[PDB]
């Protein structure tokens, strides 16, 4: 008698927008857009660092809150909000490019270059650090001279960076407290410090501080940033006051590292990583946030695109 | 009593996404067209599995959360990234719409293709009823009904008494 | 001596896009079909709705024209600033070109979905004749006219002496 | 009988871009690029501050031309081509940073440093600044050591910022042209400055020598400025030429600054700017200015662009 | 044994895009259509045309590959450009993607509008099989066969043959 | 009878992507991603200056690997990895903006700078910069005190820009190898150089100490430079190790700048270049340099997207 060709239907489905026209009911419909991340970091089978009251510009400088994390390799480098870069207070003068090859580098190697002269003391009493007394960075020297009235020697120390990959150097510069502290703890005089390299030739001079009292201590550290290529030469000319380093800083290789506030979670992995925590979905977009690192889904403003999966749902 | 796609969907259609529905004095009775809901489901699943493909781009920070950037730069890399980020959601929005459009325009003309090899296949011996359904003009039960889901259905048979029920 | 979509277009219709043109009794009756043309209408208004929508994220100025900045930021900043000029301008041409198929596609397509409509009401009677029209084998008068305008007909009644004169 | 169905057409159309034809006719389109402007800038709703023969810096350094802006409130700020920064030369150091701080500052609240000075004069009136006399920056104070020929004694001065929002310093360093004259100004001896914050570390050094002549006068001021965060302070550690605060710069809110060469308008209540007019449109595209404040269409190449609102006309 | 379109395909047509095969007892054979397929490939050129886009914006070069520019704006340089591209990337695959999807509708469509012509041309005068032939029930050889491939056919001097043929 | 209609079909065929499905097979297709390249650079048309062992920044300031290229007027710019920015060891401070701004200048054309010495020495030479034995930058003089170990006064000139066109002026500090190279030339003490406009305002200082050998001579010179505004004037304040300019350097008109390591072709005219070669297609995309410049394809990361010319290629039994 009668046949009738039809199709299915709910009694309520979802709607999703189309090109034409707004909140069209279809019977089944995906989500496009995440919106529900994982609170903790999902670091399983790769090689992480949780650098603590440590920051990730530290981890060349050696501060004491990760003495123990100076040589390591890392496929995952994580700062946290609470990192610091500093015992005596101080800058890096190119601070975000430095941090930005860092989570690019891998991690770290390190070569110990020398400055074998006299008259120098390597502790550079600071109360700033605590961990067995007053002392300046593990991998930093300075060179205060003879204690009071003693002229700075002028030294000349180069590094020749033999090995195949580029070397990053950093050092710095004291700006003291005050005159009195630049005429008694560097000597009287003034203090020129020049920087030498195929491609660098950058002078600086430190000046009295005369700063807050940040951290206890007046005064600033200015660190500075130089790469070599393989095979160049680096040249430290100075007689003002210098910060030291022992070693040169080498690159392991890829990283990807995020900055994050949450807990490590060794058993999930994942390769989207922010601020808050991770995503480990496989949707083309979300809206947790903009700040993504890795293979990630794409940062959108909309917090849901619904894509339809079934047909238009007209229900009887 | 009975009303095809043309007015009303089928909620009680659970198993399968097409079929077809039988009214006769021989019964009554609702099946799944297997060919037509298993090729809508597999268009459809590949057009997901083209949705769900990663980036395959790693991206560094550039900014700074802990610690600010530079005024100057900082401000043309946010001028940048809302650039980017009006440039993705516009780009989501209009796909998402637009494969929503495509999604509900091509379940339509699976349907209407459905309903064309339904038509091309009974030809003289049936007719549309405007609703989905199609009128038989000629007595058959349940084994005709399989024929036609099963793409097997002739229209060979006793045309001459469909003709005279129509003419 | 009226012509329908197929070969051409009809200038005439003040009130409305879509209708319906015929020759009966009274002679070349002209009418529009209101509802075909407010879904159209409802379909294009909300595609410009989403189109002519504005956004709500503020940029300021990143250079400055009384004063000259930076040659090495300001070039990365025209350079970053024309990059989104292209990707726009393409995301423009192409919305615009897209969205002008789809207009003229929907505009098809309500055009066939008003004939379709017409031809499952006169089933049998409906004799397309290739121009976008439906010869009508049966004597129809005004009543029946305004009836096919709107959506109760009935194919009974006519269909005895359409298919006497049809067969 | 004879029933045709069939659409509408026009004499004469439009044309429009289709992805198969680049001219396809059309019954009717509307057009989706503005090049339709104002001639006047839209203050309606918005406090409207016109900085006529002012520069944006001339509300923070407070030269005789911005003498009514010192602590000017509003929502939209508008710079013009023929306004100054300056009355007596010089120029900012990263003065793109500070407009665009100052362009969303929502105007600046002025509140007292405080800073007592002794051993000094604190005048420093020049003939490039006038105020029915010689007269110099309303908000600097220029110091000058007593009289003339006399070594300028060092003074270091410091200001903590008690308020919620970050506190905006600005300073600058006079560079006096000629060496004669800034050891008759400030005395003979080395200078040098040093300015520095928790997170800001800067320092500055003096540079006599030759300059053109600008309105006059042979030696450049340049102006530096710090942000201070909530709680913290600020040091002035100086030897001369300091250029002196008198009043801290506070944000009132949030604003959107503009350039323009055209007169304001109360009337229009439009929603973005550009230097020449007012853009105000619901076209999600524009051909006017590429460099647009607001909210407001994306720019784009193409004069224009139709997008068809009716069916394709078939002329018959 | 012909009936290639609805599912083979002709392998054999070569002068055209779409055409005409014939059963006729005379003797078989294949001939081309020019008109709808010099309207496809004329709408396909089209879209070559206009997926040229070829820019008039003048872009510099910024990024120095001799020697490395500051790493902050280099890395600002590489994370523009790198958003840019996978903006550029998801750009062309979509709109490959959309123009193979809309250059295969087209063609289905171009094929779909041609029987459909034929279809209304014939009026009654030919039934449809299902698999890609229109079944003529009056014998016909060289005047009716290119009054079909053209546009212009009379149907009226074969209406007596068809329909005293089925019934 | 049976009338068939039908579509032109293909035993071989090949594969296109659409939205829904991957794969689908059509009659014919055509690329939208171009991947070839043309190893040379198709210059025909255009003025081009080859510069080998040139560096851009050294078209300004002449070491001897530029003495042909003092007052080049081209259209295209060619630079090279073997070539050099310097001859006496040094670098230009913001060099990138420098050669940014000389890419597009269209060429230089110098005018005298008008600056008349006396009581120094202006013809001072390096071993390093060898143009007939001993010589330095030909468009720049060095200026020392006027003997070995003795004072160098202190000196003030200036320029005024007649042009219509703001002047490029370009500088050099000069940091010696040692404090001894700083007092064997232009004498003792503490040296200032300071450079100034109406809008313009900056102050170096050299810097004696250590440095690795590079190319010879163990120093180095830093190369600022500035923009003249029209009508606008230009002070120079030095007191020794200052290099100062011999002529203001004006920009022609428009050009543009090529990185590469090719040949020169003039038989061939192309639309932009890269490093490996010129790109000549009418294609959308290109997915061989991401930093190609000039007027051509967007780059894509896709190797190669199939644009279907034909329809899909259903095969027949
Ligand atoms: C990222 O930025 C660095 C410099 O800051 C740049 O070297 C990277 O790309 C370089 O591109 C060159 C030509 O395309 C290539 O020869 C060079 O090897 C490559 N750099 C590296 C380390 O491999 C920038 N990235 C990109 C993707 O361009
Ligand atoms: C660029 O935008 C970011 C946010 O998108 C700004 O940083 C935020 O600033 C607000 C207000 O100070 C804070 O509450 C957020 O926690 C900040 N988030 C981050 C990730 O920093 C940033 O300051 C803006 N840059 C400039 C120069 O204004
Ligand atoms: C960035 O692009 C803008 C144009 O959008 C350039 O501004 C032009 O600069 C020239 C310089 O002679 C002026 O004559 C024009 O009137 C300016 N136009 C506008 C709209 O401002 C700007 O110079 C470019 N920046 C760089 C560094 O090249
Ligand atoms: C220093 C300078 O450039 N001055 C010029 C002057 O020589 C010229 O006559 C005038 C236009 O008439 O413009 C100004
Ligand atoms: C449909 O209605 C039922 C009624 O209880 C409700 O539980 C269910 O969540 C509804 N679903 C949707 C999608 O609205
Ligand atoms: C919707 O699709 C999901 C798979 O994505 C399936 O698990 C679910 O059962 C579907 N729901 C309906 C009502 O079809
Ligand atoms: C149709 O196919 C089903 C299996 O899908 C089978 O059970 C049924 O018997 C078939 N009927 C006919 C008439 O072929
Ligand atoms: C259709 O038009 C006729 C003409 O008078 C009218 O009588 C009839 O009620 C209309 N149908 C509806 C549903 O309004
Ligand atoms: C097109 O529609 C707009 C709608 O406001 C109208 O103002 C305009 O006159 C129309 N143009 C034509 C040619 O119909
Ligand atoms: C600043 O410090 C004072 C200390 O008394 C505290 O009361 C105030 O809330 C602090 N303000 C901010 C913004 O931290
Ligand atoms: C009809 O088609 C034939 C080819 O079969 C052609 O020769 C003839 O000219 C055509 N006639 C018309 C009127 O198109
Ligand atoms: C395929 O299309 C291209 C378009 O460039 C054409 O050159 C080529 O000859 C075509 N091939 C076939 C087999 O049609």
């Amino acid at each position: 008698d009668k046949i009738c060709l039809g199709h299915h239907a709910v009694s309520n489905g979802t709607k999703v927008n189309t090109l034409t026209e707004r909140g069209v009911e279809v019977v089944n419909a995906t989500e496009t857009v995440e919106r529900t991340n994982i609170p903790r970091i999902c670091s399983k089978g790769k090689r992480t660092v949780d650098l603590g009251q440590c920051g990730l510009l530290g981890t060349i400088t050696g501060p004491p809150q990760c003495d123990q994390f100076l040589e390591f390799s890392a496929d995952l480098i994580i700062e946290r909000r609470e990192g610091s870069d500093v015992c005596f207070p101080g800058k890096f003068v190119n601070e975000e490019a430095l941090r930005q090859i860092l989570r690019e580098s891998g991690g770290i190697d390190k070569e110990a270059m020398g400055f074998t002269y006299s008259g120098i003391r390597t502790n550079g009493a600071t109360s700033s650090c605590r961990r067995s007394g007053s002392s300046f960075y593990a991998e930093m020297k300075w060179l205060l001279s003879n204690t009071d009235n003693a002229a700075f020697p002028q030294m000349t120390k180069s590094y020749k960076n033999t090995r195949k990959n580029p070397a990053l150097i950093v050092w710095g510069i004291h700006h003291s407290g005050s005159t009195a502290e630049q005429t008694k703890l560097y000597g009287s005089g003034n203090k020129l410090v020049t920087v030498g390299s195929s491609n660098y030739q950058q002078s600086f001079v430190p000046s009295p501080g005369a700063r807050t009292q940040v951290n206890g201590q007046s005064g600033r550290i200015d660190f500075h940033w130089l790469m070599l290529n393989p095979n160049d030469t680096v040249t430290f000319s100075f007689n003002g006051a210098f910060i030291a380093p022992d070693r040169a800083s080498f690159l392991r290789g890829k990283s990807m590292g995020i900055q994050s506030g949450v807990q490590v979670d060794a058993d999930c992995e994942g390769d989207c990583y922010y601020s808050g925590g991770t995503i480990i979905s496989n949707l083309p977009f979300q809206n947790i946030d903009s700040r993504a690192v890795g293979k990630c889904p794409r940062y959108v403003k909309q917090r849901s695109l619904l894509l339809a999966t079934g047909m238009k749902n007209v229900p009887e | 009593a009975i009303a095809g796609f043309i007015e009303n969907g089928w909620e009680g259609l659970i198993d399968g996404w097409y079929g077809f529905r039988h009214q006769n004095a021989q019964g009554e009775g609702t099946a799944a067209d297997y060919k037509s809901t298993q090729s809508a489901i597999d268009q459809i699943t590949g057009k997901l599995n083209r949705l769900i493909e990663k980036t395959n781009q790693q991206f560094e920070l550039i900014d700074n959360e802990f610690t600010e950037v530079e005024k100057q730069i900082g401000n043309v890399i946010n001028w940048t990234r809302d650039s980017i980020t009006e440039v993705w959601s516009y780009n989501a929005e209009l796909l998402v719409a637009m494969e929503n459009q495509h999604t509900i325009d091509l379940a339509d003309s699976e349907m209407d293709k459905l309903y064309e090899r339904v038509k091309r296949q009974l030809r003289e011996n049936a007719e549309e009823d405007g609703t989905g359904c199609f009128e038989i003009f000629h007595k058959c039960d349940d084994d005709c009904m399989a024929s036609i889901r099963n793409n097997t259905y002739d229209h060979s048979k006793y045309r001459e008494e469909a003709m005279q029920n129509r003419i």
